[PDB]
């Protein structure tokens, strides 16, 4: 029996005749064969609720068979979790006059080998304009994340990759995306968004340049951008339609912790794209 | 039911309890206890055992400050067991460090504080030097513990308290002002 | 640091129910504390309880302003962790075990409980 060198990604086997499936851990006695995985076409064989847990390790071994005869292929003891490569993600997005939105999640998602491992996802990703190919790498991002100072009615083009600092492993690109940004936003965002505090309660003021415009404010836990999955922004209502730049509200509104904030214009009719966020510790002194 | 608090008295742990509401009151406790992170029989804890004091001394019994500890007192007055109340504690939350006894000597250019320690925890040891409205901490254990205060002058009035701080968070116990001036 | 205080605290306050109540399924999991330079282990240990108490498993099971609170002091401990810049796979494995108790329990309120207070430890080994 002539061994086998197999790599892993996400919850697959892949190799490089129709083949069989078979395990035995180390401290092995039995054969056991994954289901679905035995007389099987092609290279990869998923197993999600087939193999309860991928932190063990193992040894494989693979029935080849070509006409009437049947070779042996082992494969060295090794850590699924050790040889595992994270999966492509999935990307998608929301187009606006200077901005883009990016809302990610694990291909695969459920994944048995991913696990918990999942909501620490760290991303990182190349975007350019689609002719001009200049090519912005950021790297670093979370699970969700919105794209700034972009030019309108443009083409952007990308491709994700996922990491996690956790363990030295990094991942594979998802396909390149492409979106058109919307034509320029007419009332533009509010722009530098600053806060403070006043004897016990809270005020923060925006420069929209615009007289007579109304502004919807919002905030969001500032932890909840690193959870891809199923979100809600919930807007501050001392603040909700106010008529002027800056509304204020007192100490007790946010308990502590660690928030986020955006804000926008609206004549009543079209309104605007929404500011640039911001964090703030609901600590100071 | 029973309220239970739980203090450090001079390098000792002694947990104690309260009842709330009880008409008919227990004569003989007994107090056991066992950890949450394995499944192991409650202990009775030996000198504990059909006492009539409301009081606990577990020093030897509580080792970690890492364990849920999980406790049931128990009373009886008769051919009678009345109830048995059970609580939680969590060393590092609800412990609460009692201040070491403390003398000064007022000398000269200084001050001599022996702590008195008899012969398990993080804890920080504080002196404060206390004098003209102002507070100064002084982070320097068994056996007596003998700390300077120097720099002193003649004919000005200092105050003296010392605590134990676990965590800066947690609310400090401090020992009452003792004060000299320098001979 | 202070994040550590203040976030066994919020363990500590998720209490629903009597400990003594739920002894019958304690359990031992055998956390790897000999673990605990060191901080790839322990940012390992941390993404993890954040993505253990942030499944529809745990919502259901916690108040949701402590569950936040919660979430916040880690949030702010991976980002220090993630800053500065085997084991894992044990530590990882340990996770398996834990993910495994409850299932079997079925989530029994006593069974989250065994597991809210085994946390409690696990984090105070690892910060000590
Ligand atoms: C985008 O440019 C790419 C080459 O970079 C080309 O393949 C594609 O057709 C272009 N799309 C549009 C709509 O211009």
């Amino acid at each position: 029996p002539q061994k086998v060198e197999v790599d892993i990604i996400d919850d697959n086997f892949i190799l490089r005749v129709t083949f069989s499936f078979d395990y035995q851990k180390t401290g092995m006695d039995n054969w056991i064969k994954l289901s679905g995985c035995q007389n099987i076409t092609s290279t990869k064989c998923n197993f999600s609720s087939l193999k309860l847990n991928v932190y063990e390790e193992i040894k494989l071994r693979i029935r080849a068979e070509k006409e009437n005869t049947s070779s042996w292929y082992e494969v060295d003891s090794f850590t699924p979790f050790r040889k595992a490569q994270i999966g492509p993600p999935e990307v998608h997005l929301e187009a606006e006059d200077k901005a883009i939105v990016i809302h990610i999640s694990p291909g695969t998602k459920d994944s048995v080998m991913w696990a918990l491992d999942g909501l620490s996802f760290t991303y990182s990703l190349v975007i350019w304009k689609n002719s001009s190919g200049v090519e912005e790498r950021i790297e670093n991002i979370y699970s969700r994340h919105k794209i700034y100072k972009l030019s309108p009615e443009t083409t952007y083009c990308l491709k994700v990759k996922a990491a996690l600092l956790t363990s030295w492993k990094i991942g594979v690109y998802s396909p390149v995306h492409c979106i058109k940004t919307t034509v320029e936003n007419e009332l533009p965002p509010p722009e530098n968004i600053e806060v403070s505090v006043q004897n016990q309660n809270y005020v923060l003021k925006w420069d929209y340049t615009y007289a007579n415009m109304t502004f919807q404010v919002q905030w969001l836990h500032a932890f909840l951008k690193r959870n891809p999955g199923n979100y809600k922004w919930k807007q501050i209502p001392d603040c909700e339609n106010v008529k002027t730049t800056q509304c204020v509200f007192p100490q007790n509104v946010f308990q502590k912790g660690i928030y986020l904030l955006r804000v926008q214009a609206s004549d009543g009719n079209n309104t605007s794209f929404w500011s640039e966020e911001i964090k703030f510790d609901t600590e100071i002194q | 039911s029973c309220t239970f608090k739980i203090s450090l008295r001079n390098f000792r742990s002694i947990l104690s309890w309260e009842l709330k509401n009880h008409s008919i009151v227990p004569t003989h406790y007994t107090l056991l206890y066992t950890i949450m992170s394995k499944p192991e029989d409650l202990k009775v804890v030996k000198n504990c055992a059909n006492t009539t004091r409301s009081f606990c001394d577990l020093t030897d019994e509580w080792r970690s400050t890492h364990e849920a500890y999980v406790t049931v007192l128990e009373g009886f007055s008769g051919n009678t067991t009345l109830f048995s109340c059970s609580h939680n504690f969590w060393l590092a939350i609800d412990m609460s460090f009692e201040p070491p006894e403390f003398e000064i000597v007022g000398f000269t250019n200084h001050i001599n504080v022996m702590v008195k320690f008899p012969s398990q925890f993080d804890l920080s040891l504080v002196i404060e030097e206390q004098s003209e409205g102002i507070v100064k901490k002084h982070k320097p254990m068994s056996g007596n513990f003998t700390y300077i205060i120097d720099k002193l002058i003649p004919n000005t009035n200092y105050c003296v308290s010392v605590y134990l701080e676990h965590s800066d968070e947690q609310a400090v116990i401090k020992s009452p002002l003792k004060c000299t001036l320098l001979p | 640091s202070l994040g550590s205080r203040r976030t066994l605290m919020l363990l500590a306050q998720m209490r629903r129910i009597s400990l003594f109540s739920c002894l019958k399924d304690r359990h031992d999991f055998g956390f790897p504390q000999e673990e605990f330079e060191t901080i790839p282990v322990l940012y390992n240990m941390i993404s993890q309880i954040f993505n253990l108490f942030s499944t529809k498993d745990s919502s259901a099971a916690w108040d949701e302003t402590l569950l936040d609170k919660f979430y916040t002091e880690l949030y702010q401990q991976l980002n220090d962790l993630e800053a500065c810049v085997d084991s894992i796979l044990a530590v990882r494995k340990y996770f398996q075990r834990i993910t495994l108790y409850l299932k079997e329990k079925k989530y029994s309120p006593c069974a989250w409980e065994v597991v809210r207070a085994e946390i409690m430890r696990s984090f105070s080994l690892s910060t000590n």
